[PDB]
């Protein structure tokens, strides 16, 4: 099911790809396997010009990291960086500060992106 | 080169001064002001007046 969405995603059938991945999510036996699905599924909403809708799936992917005693996986690293970026536009600097510090154990480019954002939110905190 | 460096730094952090990151921005601000406002009776070798234009820009 995951493969079908990628084909649909690569062919500009985004309206169909949403339902395809949603079918994939039920078939997965373990929640941890859904971490990759959540991030890309959220991206498909972003290109459907509705940022509010993608927040709900964005909450779930990061929350999986907490539910897995801090798995600290790569596809949550891009999740936390994007979530903190949007929260700055929302004006909630305090709610964006904890996101940057929690992702401070990623890649070289990931940590610097959050560290600079951590300084940005701590300025207005 | 120092003029080229000064415009280089100013452009990279363009629009980064409207702060009411501020600590390092304030530190960079006061460091630049030290460069532009320092008066030396004896010319130091590694802080000449050639860097004055770059600091202002």
């Amino acid at each position: 099911w995951q493969v079908l969405g990628e084909c649909y995603s690569k062919t500009g059938n985004k309206v169909e790809a949403i339902k395809c991945y949603k079918r994939s999510i039920k078939a997965s036996q373990t929640v941890d396997q859904n971490t990759s699905i959540y991030y890309r599924l959220a991206q498909l909403y972003e290109e459907l010009e509705d940022l509010q809708e993608c927040k709900k799936f964005m909450m779930k992917c990061v929350d999986v990291e907490e539910l897995l005693e801090g798995i600290v996986t790569d596809e949550t690293v891009k999740a936390r960086l994007w979530l903190a970026i949007f929260e700055i536009k929302a004006g909630n600097y305090q709610l964006a500060y904890d996101y940057a510090m929690g992702v401070s154990s990623g890649t070289s480019q990931e940590i610097e992106e959050a560290r600079m954002l951590a300084r940005e939110c701590r300025r207005h905190m | 080169y120092r003029l080229a460096a000064g415009i280089s730094l100013g452009l990279i952090n363009l629009g980064a001064g409207q702060t009411k990151q501020n600590v390092m921005y304030e530190d960079l601000t006061t460091k630049l002001l030290e460069i532009v406002t320092s008066t030396y009776d004896v010319e130091n070798d590694w802080i000449p007046e050639n860097s004055q234009i770059g600091a202002v820009i």
